[PDB]
């Protein structure tokens, strides 16, 4: 089978899928709906002419004649196997393509092995003779305009989409858009979807590395197409709510405890711009005290030594007296 | 792989409801044989 | 049916850009590979893929494969690019692997100027008529581009048989020089009574004789 | 996208973060059925006069800024968190902040891992109320007076 | 460090077999392809077969079957590429080029060649004609001072000269190849003229597989 | 879109096998913490 390798492509890949001659389209790591939108770092592309009745060999877990001695797919591909009829193109008869029926063991996957070895099944040493009992391994196709339906000629190109292994320069089109750091944005970089902000990696890579798989197997790590610069991925900052109420009939007065982000951090954490008008008094406030799990925001620091009523994190509590935002005595 | 990966989904159901409650029969032993360690200890070894 | 097709010569200046292909029919369905050899050494390989190219060997050179052709980039040419170049596509060939090497491609630098001929002619000594032969020698070696004509002319006869003429070769300074013979039986050494070496370059001739004693 | 084919669900993760929240809420009522038994508080006293019972181990040590004791200095520094938190994986990083983790990607799970309310400082405050109950109190001093 | 080393020169009559070598070594050997390439003086680089070395399967050229026995030892290391039934057009250098671990196969390292003759001359030991500087248009006119060597087949011949240590104004020409296969190198000198009298000049000719070195002064 | 709800609907179970578990781990936090308070009320406050 032949091989190709394809590096560059900012063309889109919608003339795969969406056209009536291809007819057999089963895409088994990866969805059809992913291919307009994707980034990837490798193609291979093998092209090879088969029968109607082993198009069914071609897949993960598959065996035959061909899945065996002839071209073997992992059980993990991530790609597309292609098949289409070319019943009027390849069968004028013609007989020049062959098959390898023969073979010692089953070949490894994407593994070329060529040879023109005689297969020892008889008791002799016979070397060069094509008769009885020194098998000669290649079998021609015996293809006719008379065939019937599964030994009809077949034409297959498989391609494969590789991660982890070249520098990302094949993946199709969005908006016309340049960098920006230093902000939060969605971040398509290398053409991932994503929110983060990303700075410059101190890592050293080898050039073979793009990519990163982290203990969860996302993507930590990625390089620049145009320059050879390295940066990280993380997401945006964090934050979380944790509201100080007392009964409703008493009072309408709250405050926020944040649960551990710096209280500089915490109107940048939080998406203080598309915020409600009420919640940003309660964001940025006057009396603001720093603790062990963050701070507490809308409410006044007093020192003086009370009894808790509201059991709250980091050693606070609050009554109400206003609603007082105090180190609690014990 | 969709029907017998149907069938491991069905049977790993079955083993987590079978160890699911076996966890809580072993919470349910456990705390009968943390009774079992505080009875004979103030009942065997000593008296309640 | 697939052959591999290249140009014969290109000629770049130095600090400039070069323009050197090989493209066929379909190429670019298939790997291109290139290569470059040295006169006289081991081939080094200088394009791995159809643009990726190996350690050792700088950004100067590039490429890329579209369509009908795949194109060599050479960037900032400087003396150490004049060599043997080879696309080696990999193709099926009907069921029989062959890996097919391209014609070659023989890269040149300019800027060095043009030199003209200096001829010196030897008689045969009387050492060598001890040993009962003579050989007239005539070397030309101070004239820097391509190759002159020798011709050999004896008592209005031209000469012809008993020529024999090495290549001419890069000596020590980088310019060529080449070397004629002519083997004579010395007793018509004595017989004829003129001879000739005359050099033939860019349309005008130098030509000297020699006087048998 | 996520939250809404989990909101089809309705009422497991309302449960399951309740039952977290339970968890969570029962663990300071376990803290505070253990430690905040009293709300009579003797601070920490001048050693004197203990008897020759030497307790300088467990009172806490006036040396080291925050409250916690030299058999807590050795507790407290041989349990690895492994870095677990709220602020060391969020807060810093907006962008990329302190890379090659012990514990990574704690990002795209979110484990608010919540500080306790009473405090390792408050904890030592409580134990050493605790403390000088049982060094100046009898078991009288749990029984309200 | 990857590094292919090859054999030594050949010396052959038309019809007789070569045994070709190229040993490899810091690598493990047994795992990579070899192919074979020649190259004749004036023309492109020629596939002439491929070699995987574990399996011993070989595949070679649609032209050259049957001729090619393309063998490996793996006792040694070293691999034989050993053609049969020499003719004169197989007059080339030989090269022992790996292909890559990768797929698609490109050629990676190379070998440094060893040199094949076939022709059907005999081994002769050489002859010496010196040329000394003796009338006008012979000196004096801007002409200089010799000693011409002929009648040997092999390609060493070591040249130096007044007991090895005259070193100035040295051209060895490379040797033209005579009709009848016995090669031919001239080797002058530019000295100067009130020199001829006062130092002596000798002419030391050393041809090792023939084993006769012919050797006297050289005076006008 | 039914594809991925499958495909996620494959990733949601690992969280309530997670709170089960730890859940059952948290019944025997509570009841080493209620011996916890027992043994602060009994053996601090008092003397068992």
């Amino acid at each position: 089978w032949n091989r190709k390798r394809i590096s560059n492509c900012v063309a889109d890949y919608s003339v795969l899928y969406n056209s009536a001659s291809f007819s057999t389209f089963k895409c088994y790591g990866v969805s059809p709906t992913k291919l307009n939108d994707l980034c990837f770092t490798n193609v291979y592309a093998d092209s090879f002419v088969i029968r109607g009745d082993e198009v069914r060999q071609i897949a993960p877990g598959q065996t035959g004649k061909i899945a065996d001695y002839n071209y073997k797919l992992p059980d993990d591909f991530t790609g597309c196997v292609i098949a289409w009829n070319s019943n009027n193109l390849d069968s004028k008869g013609n007989y020049n393509y062959l098959y390898r029926l023969f073979r010692k063991s089953n070949l490894k996957p994407f593994e070329r092995d060529i040879s023109t070895e005689i297969y020892q099944a008889g008791s002799t040493p016979c070397n060069g003779v094509e008769g009885f009992n020194c098998y000669f391994p290649l079998q021609s196709y015996g293809f006719q305009p008379t065939n019937g339906v599964g030994y009809q000629p077949y034409r297959v190109v498989v391609l494969s989409f590789e991660l982890l292994h070249a520098p990302a320069t094949v993946c199709g089109p969005k908006k016309s858009t340049n960098l920006v750091k230093n902000k939060c944005v969605n971040f398509n970089f290398n053409g991932l979807t994503g929110t983060g902000v990303l700075t410059e990696s101190n890592k050293k890579f080898l050039p073979f590395q793009q990519f990163g798989r982290d203990i969860a197997d996302t993507t930590d790590a990625v390089r620049d197409p145009q320059t050879l610069e390295i940066l990280d991925i993380t997401p945006c900052s964090f934050g979380g709510v944790s509201v100080i109420t007392p009964g409703t009939n008493t009072s309408n007065q709250v405050a926020v405890l944040y649960q551990g982000v710096n209280c500089t951090e915490v109107p940048v954490a939080i998406h203080a711009d598309q915020l409600t008008p009420t919640w940003r008094v309660y964001s940025t406030g006057s009396n603001v005290f720093q603790t062990r799990a963050g701070c507490l925001i809308g409410a006044e620091h007093v020192n003086n030594s009370y009894e808790c009523d509201i059991p709250i994190g980091a050693g606070i509590c609050a009554s109400y007296q206003s609603i007082i935002a105090y180190t609690m005595s014990l | 792989e969709v029907q017998i990966d149907r069938l491991i989904t069905g049977r790993l159901q079955s083993l987590q409801t079978y160890v699911t409650q076996q966890l809580i029969r072993a919470a349910e032993i456990r705390a009968s044989a943390n009774l079992a360690a505080t009875k004979m200890s103030e009942c065997v070894l000593g008296q309640s | 049916s697939y052959v591999l097709t290249q140009p014969p010569s290109v000629a770049v200046a130095p600090g400039q850009t070069a323009r050197i292909r090989c493209g066929e029919n379909d190429i670019g369905s298939k790997n291109v590979h290139w290569y470059q050899q040295k006169s006289g050494q081991a081939p080094v390989l200088v394009v791995y893929d159809d643009s990726d190219r190996p350690s050792g060997i700088p950004e100067r050179f590039s490429g890329s494969n579209s369509g009908n052709t795949a194109t060599l980039t050479i960037s900032r040419v400087e003396a150490g690019d004049e060599a043997d170049y080879y696309c080696q596509v990999w193709d099926s060939t009907g069921d029989h692997p062959d890996v097919v090497f391209g014609g070659g491609t023989k890269l040149t630098v300019l800027g060095q100027p043009k030199a003209a001929p200096s001829v010196t002619l030897f008689p045969p000594s009387s050492e060598e008529l001890q040993a009962n032969k003579a050989t007239l020698v005539c070397l030309i070696s101070d004239f820097y581009p391509g190759a002159v004509t020798v011709a050999w002319k004896a008592d209005s006869s031209p000469v012809k048989a008993g020529v024999e003429t090495t290549t001419p070769s890069k000596q020590s300074n980088n310019k060529y020089a080449a070397s004629s013979y002519l083997s004579l039986t010395p007793e018509q050494w004595k017989s004829h009574r003129s001879y000739s070496c005359q050099v033939t370059h860019e349309g005008s001739t130098v030509e000297k004789t020699v006087a048998p004693t | 996208e996520c939250s809404n084919l989990l909101l089809q669900y309705g009422s497991f993760c309302t449960q399951l973060n309740r039952a977290l929240t339970g968890i969570a809420v029962e663990q300071d009522k376990n803290t505070q059925e253990v430690f905040a038994q009293v709300k009579q508080i003797y601070k920490t006293p001048p050693i004197k006069d203990f008897g020759g019972f030497n307790f300088s181990q467990i009172l806490p040590d006036p040396s080291k800024p925050s409250k916690r004791s030299p058999i807590e200095d050795l507790l407290f520094n041989k349990v690895t968190l492994a870095d677990a938190g709220f602020i060391k994986q969020y807060g810093d990083c907006l962008g990329d902040i302190a890379a090659r983790d012990l514990i990574c990607a704690q990002k795209f799970n979110g484990l608010t891992v919540l500080p306790p309310l009473l405090t390792d400082e408050m904890i030592a405050q409580y134990t050493s109320a605790l403390l000088a109950g049982t060094i100046c109190s009898g078991w009288t001093f749990g029984a309200g007076p | 460090q990857v590094q292919l080393v090859q054999s030594g020169a050949e010396v052959k009559k038309p019809g007789a077999s070569v045994k070709v070598s190229c040993k490899a070594s810091g690598y493990t050997f047994s795992s990579y392809d070899i192919n074979w390439v020649r190259q004749a003086p004036g023309q492109g680089l020629e596939w002439m077969g491929w070699m995987s070395p574990n399996s011993g399967n070989t595949g070679y050229a649609q032209k050259f079957q049957g001729r090619v026995t393309m063998t490996r030892s793996t006792s040694m290391s070293t691999a034989y590429m050993e053609l049969s039934s020499l003719r004169s057009e197989d007059t080339a250098v030989y090269f022992c080029a790996r292909m890559s671990s990768s797929l698609t196969n490109y050629l990676d390292y190379w070998g440094q060649g060893t040199l094949v003759t076939v022709s059907s001359a005999s081994t002769k030991g050489p002859s010496v004609f010196p040329l000394a500087p003796s009338s006008k248009s012979t000196s004096g006119g801007t002409a200089a001072l010799g000693c011409l060597v002929k009648d040997y087949f092999p390609e060493p011949v070591t040249v130096s000269w007044n007991s090895g240590a005259l070193t100035s104004g040295v051209h060895t020409f490379p040797a033209v190849l005579q009709s009848s296969g016995l090669y031919s190198l001239s080797s002058v000198v530019t000295v100067p003229s009130s020199s001829l009298g006062t130092q002596t000049y000798i002419c030391n000719v050393n041809h090792k597989p023939s084993n006769t070195k012919v050797d006297k002064k050289v005076e006008p």
